[PDB]
């Protein structure tokens, strides 16, 4: 389980497995529905 | 400011206007555009400026329509005037 938070309206979403540079595709925020662009995301990631 | 980001950011925010200016007016068709835009313009920088929270909050507010439901043809120009407005403080912010 991998925890984010989404660079563009900031809401924490929760998603299943890593999230990798290589993880495709990318999961969405559910609340905004953009899909996350990693190098924005990824100071926030924990796993 | 990295010069290939903000070459894409302004490319964006032409490119959802010259849209709206077209008609395009379902979710389908505005929400990957404005995720685009959004995206591109963070890259630039994180930095607040005007209109920048009302484009967040269509962004999901168009997210929350469901499949086949459009924007009003005043809802339209509201999005068309709160963009051209954001654009002129991005580029202020250059
Ligand atoms: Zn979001």
């Amino acid at each position: 389980v991998s925890t984010w938070v989404c660079p563009i309206c900031m809401v924490s979403n929760e998603t299943q497995g890593e999230f990798t540079k290589d993880t495709l595709p990318t999961p969405i925020c559910i609340n905004c529905g953009v899909p996350a662009d990693y190098e924005l995301t990824k100071s926030s990631i924990n796993c | 400011f990295n010069a290939k980001y903000v070459a894409e950011a302004t490319g964006n925010f032409i490119t959802v206007m010259d849209a709206l200016k077209l008609n395009y007016n379902a979710k389908d068709q505005l929400h990957p555009l404005l995720a685009e835009l959004l995206i591109s313009i963070n890259r630039v920088t994180r930095d607040d400026f005007e209109n920048r929270s009302k484009l967040i909050d269509w962004i999901v507010r168009i997210n929350k329509l469901s499949i086949g439901d459009t924007l009003t043809e005043t809802q339209i120009r509201e999005l068309l005037f709160d963009l051209e407005l954001a654009y002129k403080s991005f580029y202020a912010l250059l």
